[PDB]
Parts: C-alpha cells; structure tokens; sequence
C-alpha cells in the first residue's frame, strides 16, 4: 500500500545518492587530470578551480555517501515493518479461520465423530466376519479341510520345516 | 474496570522499559565520547553541563530499573490483587511509587499512565485526582530522589569529569574549590 | 493509523488467542491420536512391532 | 480458503524475509570492500561510514534472520492446522456416507 | 515407521483373503452364467426340434 511504494521511494532515493556519490567520485577523479594536464602549462589560476572544485567533489561524494546509507538503514527499517505488518495480517486472518473452524468443528463434536466413524468400522467387521463365515460355508465342497491340509504338510516337508472313523465313533456313541 | 488490561499494559510497560534501558545505555556510551572530546578542547563548562544531562539519564534508568522491578512484583500478585478489595502492606509501596511517577514519565511511556488510571479507577480509599495527591505520600524514597528535578553536587559532576577524562587518556584539572569542599 | 488501530493491546491479545487455538488444536491432534491408535489396533499389534 | 490464502502469504513473508538477509549479508560484503578500497586513500569517515552502514546489515540480517525462522515455524504450524483440518472434512464424509 | 509396516502387512494378507473369497464367488457365478446359457440353447433347440 502507501508503505509500500514509499519504501521503494526511500530506497530508490537511496541509490541515487549512492550513484551520486559515485558519480562525483568520477569527477573528481577526472577533475585531478585536467588539473594534472593544466599545471603543466603554468596555469596556476586553473589549476586552482580544478582542485578547489575536485575537493568540493570529494567532499559531497562523501555526504552523499553518508546519506545514503542513514537512507538505506531507514529503508530497512521500514522493510521490516511493512513485513511484520503482512504476517500480522496473514496471523489474524489464520486466527479468524481457526475460530470460526473451531466453533463449528469443536472438541466435543470431533470426539463423538470419532466415536461414530469408530463403531462404524467395528461394525463393518462385523459384517466382513458374517461374510467371511458363509462364503467359508458355501465354498467348501470345492475347498475341502483334508486336501489342503495334505498340501500344506507335503510343501512343508519339501521346504523343511515341521509344524473318517471320528465320525463313526460319534456314531457309535449315538446309538448308545 | 478491566484486570486484563492492567496486566497487558504492565507487561507492556515491562518490555518498553527493558528497551528503553539498554537504549539510554548505549546513548549514554557514545555521548561520553562527545564529553571527552570537549574535555580534550579547553571547554570545561560545557562538558560540564553534557555530564549533567549523562547523570541525569542514568538516574532516569535506575529509576526506570526500579520501576520495572515494582511493576514485575505487581504482576506476580495479580491474582493476589484482583480478589481483594483493599491493597496489602506489600504492594502499597509499589501502587504508591508507580502513581506517582506516572505523570513523570507519562512521556517516555504512555502504558504507564494508562497503568496509573487503572490502579486509581480501581481503588477509593484516598484514590483519585486528589485522594491521590495526598495519598502518594508513602512512594520510595530513592526513586523519587532520582527521578526528581534538582542540580546534581558539582562534586560529583567533578568526580565523574576526572573519571571520563582518565578512561578516555585525557588531561583534565578538576577545580580545587569543588574538590575540598 | 496502523498503531492506532493495531495497538499493543491489540496484539497481546491476539497473539494470545492465537496460542490458546493452537493448543486446543493440540488437544484436538491428540484426542485423534488417541482414536486412530485405539481403531486401527487389530492391524497393528504392538507384539509384532516389537 | 482463507486460512489457505494466508498461510501460502505467511510462508511469502517469510522466504521474503530470508531473502532480504541474504541481501542485507551481501550489501555487507560489498561495504566491507568499499571500506577496505577507501581507507586504502587515507579516508577515516568515509571508512567509519562504511564500517557502520555494514554492522547495520549484519544486524538486520540476523534479526531478519530470526523473524524469518519465527515466521516459518508460525507457518509450518497453520499449515498442520489445515491439513488436519482438510482430513477432518473427509472423515466427517465418510462417516455420513458409512451412517 | 514399524508399526506402519505392520499395518501394511497385516492389511495385506487381509485384503489377500477377501480377493480369495470374491474370486470363488465371482468363479461361481461364473459358473452359473454359463449355465444359463446353456440351459437358454438347450430350450431354443428343445423348441426347434418340436
């Protein structure tokens, strides 16, 4: 917002003093050679001017550079505010969505959710037993106990590891 | 009147006392290089005058120190002091201190006043805008010493000149008329 | 203005609420953790774990 | 949602302010060499300047430093907040849907 | 990270029995379908040749 584009402000006039002072750093320097190449005319008049006007360079090279950096500290200083002002935003707007989620969505309603969704499921195990038990009925001339059992003990005894007449006797006992 | 606002603003008053303290110090730090500076150019007036304003500073942070230290105890007692009606023997002291020294500082801090008001809206028993007046006459001693308004002993401003011109290796001739007496 | 209108009371207090939320969040995370540990408990014994 | 929006410019500020101490370490870097190139001619302030304009950045830097680590954590914890709360929307559907 | 593993494994063999159990039921449905095409041919042929 207006922070905003007044730090851009601040900082662009920060460079700006910064390229100033680099800018009179140069014409002081080019101000050194003219009255280099000058002095060796016997021009004393002129070589005064030129040293005169290179020490006023230096000297306003330095100010601004003094300037520009009390300028960026500033411009800093208002860097940090701007984005501690945006997080302060960006905190409160969370903090809004978090108390309205938790006024609708509270405690004791995600505990009875829970609740719910848990017996649901118990539930659902229920009802995956009762299939299991009659598919395991339906399913059973086709998957005898004894073959397998047959299968199981053979393949064990390969791989190497160890792990009628009932009727009949049950029979025996009900006619007694 | 509002409790949670009192402890906000002592908190508050806590923090900015904490940050104005460390930022007088250092103030205070580079000034006495400035000191130096007009002790190491014949002014001897003058740097006497900046020494004053640095003693007066640093008895503003012990005041500040102390006041923080009261204001950290009432926040403690809180809860001791929003169930009762009536102040105890302990915290007279501190309540009668910080109102006082409320107006005082009403410009480096502004939470303290508002402090202050809390404090005086809260209690009757010779609080207000002149059951205060009277009643503030029980605040400590030492801090209404520092932080009151008079021309330190030019002794000590001597004593604390000799003592800046020998840190900084600098001469100094300190006036023997203030030295004897 | 912003100081005006966001005050340090303002913000003690906010910041504050914000703490409180986030540890009812908390209560919340571990009344979940409670739950989810308690249904899915058949397919995660602790024996085999260990 | 909003919550969405402000933690996506939460965690904005907070790369920004990381950034912004990476800028402020090379700005020192690029003052201790103007300091270093300057004093070289004999100039005292201009040195003094520089050597403060850098200590100025290196303490930005590392409280930008901090307030960006504070951020993020800040941000880290919204964004556990919503996609607890993403998963609580989906459980509490799946529930109406199982009922 | 051992109990996820755990979990995994356990829903696994789980969801190993269940896919057993559907494939017999889908192979005997399978099997009724056949023969109800059949039986459907069988009739049309019966019709055919009365």
């Amino acid at each position: 917002s207006n922070m905003e584009k007044h730090l851009f402000n601040l900082k662009f006039a920060a460079k700006e003093l910064s390229r100033s002072a680099k800018k009179c750093d140069k014409e002081e320097k080019a101000e050194k050679a003219k009255i280099e190449k000058a002095i060796q005319k016997g021009n004393m008049e002129v070589a005064r001017i030129h040293a005169e006007n290179a020490i006023r360079q230096k000297n306003q090279a330095v100010n601004f550079l003094r300037m520009s950096a009390r300028v960026d500290a500033v411009a800093a200083r208002v860097q940090t505010a701007v984005t501690m002002g945006k997080v302060t935003k960006s905190m409160a707007g969370v903090v809004k969505s978090m108390d309205a989620t938790l006024k609708t969505m509270n405690l004791e309603k995600i505990s009875a959710l829970m609740d719910k969704f848990e017996h649901q499921f118990e539930t659902l195990d229920v009802q995956t037993q009762q299939m299991e038990d009659t598919m395991s009925s339906t399913t059973t001339l086709t998957t005898p106990q004894n073959q397998v059992d047959m299968l199981l003990q053979e393949m064990a005894d390969e791989a190497g590891l160890d792990l009628d007449e009932l009727s009949q006797r049950l029979a025996r006992l009900r006619d007694q | 009147f509002k409790a949670e606002r009192l402890r906000v603003n002592l908190r508050l008053v806590i923090n900015r006392l904490k940050l104005l303290e460390k930022k007088k110090t250092e103030l205070a730090q580079k000034a006495r290089k400035e000191i130096a500076d007009y002790l190491a150019a014949g002014k001897d007036e003058r740097a006497r005058i900046r020494v004053e304003h640095i003693i007066r500073e640093d008895y503003l942070v012990e005041a500040m120190e102390i006041l923080e230290l009261y204001c950290d105890l009432l926040l403690a007692r809180f809860g001791l002091i929003q169930s009762m009606k009536e102040l105890d023997s302990g915290l007279a002291e501190s309540v009668s201190t910080l109102i006082w020294a409320a107006p005082r500082l009403q410009s480096e801090v502004a939470e303290l006043k508002i402090v202050a008001d809390q404090l005086c809206a809260k209690y009757s028993k010779e609080y207000g805008k002149l059951c205060r007046t009277n009643q503030i006459g029980t605040v400590n001693d030492r801090l209404m010493h520092k932080l009151s308004v008079e021309a330190p002993p030019k002794i000590l401003v001597e004593r604390y000149l000799i003592e800046i011109a020998k840190n900084y290796n600098v001469p100094y001739e300190p006036d023997s008329v203030v030295m004897a007496e």
